[PDB]
């Protein structure tokens, strides 16, 4: 009968497969509320006449 | 709910806990041969018993697991591995006697003091001048003393010390429910739980002896060649009907034939091929030897390794201000870090071992997803046998035309390949009955077969039987001949050297068939072939997680060791040794002795 949580061992000298990699993902979904955070895609120059 | 679900939870606890403690003590152990200091030698006392305390506290819990109800193959091997307790099966005072005797065996080999009573002004050791004097000893009495005094004064005090060693190691196997300490080396090789592919405990006596008769004419044409070429050097010493003395073989034992060659060469007019004088005019360093070796692995289909290999590891020795042991041992540190420490120059055999040393590391990448006690070779001897098969393909003249170490115009006739096949048969093919001889001495002394007066009586009688060597000096019962060897007192496995030929030349036939080579096996090359690379890639990712008798049929399609691909490598040399040996006398005589006057 064993304790489920296991430790990490951190060292810079491991190499590519055993280095830690911090991962955050974005979750998008549709609900009854309208769409909140939208996008900038650069803007053109304002002209007249 | 079952024992199989309880066994996976204990061993997955054991997996990541052993990745931390193996990498922690081997980081200072990689700095041990890098730097000889006062600070890191007490870290060998600090981190060296952290491996010793961890293995017996996991053998405190796990011996009450039965092996009978285990269904899966993997778990069983991993658990046998966990269970065999080694030297901890004794009592208190018997184990501490065994702990202090192995410290005395290692310090007497290197620091051992023997020199001449006729002129004792200056003495020698085993590593320094010794090498130089032996190298050149065309004399007779000058090389006769250097073999005898290396046996006599070293094995004088060790022979009563090995009387306690033979009775104490018989208590190893009987607590582990085996018979003797000689079968402790072959306890790794057993495969159980498979239908029809199963390995018995009497098979290794049976399988080696059936392959010994087919290699008995293989050594015998090599035995008459050494007698025929030494007739001009020694007229009165070597008899044509009789046998060879042991100390003319160019080594402290005769395990390596690579020195006597400076005499046994077929053609002195045709020079031997060397890349040493070719690379020094093109301005090359020690880095570019492994830059050209790195492009050999990407044309065979193997992927590129990690990017942290070049920046944190060293090659060239940084001056005389610190002491480094440069001896070429492959380093597995665990957790993706694979380093190397070598002794480098610009020579032809440094390029020959460069595909050997990178043959270890490219195998070491693929099994990294496996658990830790299954991280090994396919057997215990696959780890040092993996590099020489691709090192043989790098020594071919066809591969050197593409990478440009040789001339673009090179003429190879039928007498050029006689010098290549003889030199590769010195340290590989010609040592196979010499590997067989002391191992049959090793198994039969631990079964209680012979008494005390029959201990050295069995020694020279078998030596004029298998290899045909009669010792020139008669020996007493106060002298021990095997005691001067590196693999005896330091407790290493000498059984890996017999299968060094039988794994690699068997695997050379399957890989050159898939690469579609037409010709002899010494002209084959595995480069520019992606068909045999995926055959190799299924072998490299297993280890002993897959059993070794089931991993042979994936490659060669045969369940045993076969003689016939080695005789195909011997086949152009078999015609040339048949024409030369007709004037000489075949075989050897039993009754001939050098000391009978």
């Amino acid at each position: 009968c064993y304790f489920p949580l296991r430790s990490y061992s951190f060292r810079p000298t491991y190499g590519v497969g055993h280095q830690p990699y911090r991962v955050v993902v974005l979750s998008f979904e549709l609900l009854h509320a309208p769409a909140t955070v939208c996008g900038p895609k650069k803007s053109t120059n304002l002209v007249k006449n | 709910s079952t024992i199989e679900e309880q066994a996976k939870t204990f061993l997955d606890k054991f997996n990541h806990e052993a990745e931390d403690l193996f990498y922690q003590s081997s980081l200072a152990s990689w700095n041990y041969n890098t730097n000889i200091t006062e600070e890191n030698v007490q870290n060998m006392n600090n981190a060296g018993d952290k491996w010793s305390a961890f293995l017996k506290e996991q053998s405190t819990l796990a011996q009450m697991y039965p092996l009978q109800e285990i269904q899966n193959l993997t778990v069983k091997l991993q658990l046998q591995a966990l269970q065999q307790n080694g030297s901890s099966v004794l009592s208190e005072d018997k184990s501490k006697r065994l702990n202090t005797i192995l410290n005395t065996m290692s310090t007497i080999y290197s620091t051992g003091k023997v020199c001449n009573p006729d002129n004792p002004q200056e003495c020698l050791l085993l590593e320094p001048g010794l090498n130089e004097i032996m190298a050149n000893s065309l004399d007779y009495n000058e090389r006769l003393w250097a073999w005898e005094s290396w046996r006599s004064e070293v094995g004088k005090q060790l022979r009563p010390l090995y009387e306690e060693y033979v009775v104490l190691k018989n208590e190893m196997a009987r607590a582990n429910h085996y018979e003797d300490y000689g079968d402790y080396w072959r306890g790794d090789y057993e495969v159980n739980g498979v239908d029809g592919y199963d390995y018995s405990r009497g098979q290794l006596i049976e399988d080696v002896e059936h392959t010994f008769e087919e290699i008995k004419p293989l050594y015998e044409h090599l035995h008459a060649y050494v007698r025929a070429k030494l007739m001009n050097a020694y007229p009165s010493y070597i008899s044509p009907i009789g046998c060879l003395p042991a100390h003319l073989l160019g080594d402290m034992w005769g395990r390596f034939w690579t020195n006597l060659y400076s005499l046994t060469v077929p053609f002195g007019q045709k020079p031997n091929i060397d890349v040493t004088d070719a690379m020094v005019d093109q301005a090359w360093d020690a880095q570019r030897i492994f830059k050209e070796a790195e492009k050999f692995f990407v044309s065979v289909g193997l992927p590129n390794m990690t990017q942290g290999f070049w920046e944190n590891s060293m090659l060239t020795d940084p001056g005389n201000v610190q002491k480094a042991v440069c001896h070429p041992t492959a380093w597995d540190l665990g957790k993706g870090d694979f380093r190397i420490l070598m002794c480098t120059k610009v020579t032809m055999d440094d390029f020959l071992t460069a595909h050997h040393e990178m043959g270890h590391i490219q195998y070491d990448m693929a099994y990294a997803a496996q658990p830790f006690l299954l991280r090994n070779g396919a057997n215990e001897g696959f780890h040092e046998a993996v590099g020489e098969i691709m090192s043989l393909s790098a020594a071919t003249p066809k591969h050197l035309k593409s990478i440009g170490l040789l001339s673009p115009d090179f003429q190879e006739d039928n007498e050029t390949e006689i010098n290549f096949l003889l030199k590769q048969a010195l340290t590989i093919v010609g040592t196979l009955p010499f590997t067989y001889m002391l191992e049959k001495w090793r198994w039969m002394v631990f079964k209680g077969e012979i008494p005390k007066d029959q201990w050295m009586k069995k020694w020279w009688e078998m030596k004029r039987e298998i290899v045909g060597v009669v010792e020139p000096v008669p020996h007493d019962e106060t002298y021990c001949d095997p005691a001067s060897l590196f693999h005896v007192s330091n407790d290493y496995s000498f059984i890996r050297y017999y299968t060094r030929t039988l794994y690699q030349f068997q695997f050379q036939e399957a890989l050159c068939q898939a690469a579609k080579h037409e010709g002899p096996l010494h002209k084959c090359d595995i480069s520019n072939s992606t068909e045999a690379g995926q055959k190799l890639f299924n072998m490299l990712r297993l280890g002993k997680s897959e059993p070794w008798t089931l991993a042979l049929e994936n490659v060669v399609g045969a369940k045993n060791m076969n003689v016939r691909p080695l005789l195909n490598y011997f086949e152009p040399l078999f015609t040339w040794l048949k024409d030369q040996n007709k004037n000489s006398f075949v075989g050897w005589s039993t009754d001939w002795s050098p000391y009978a006057d």
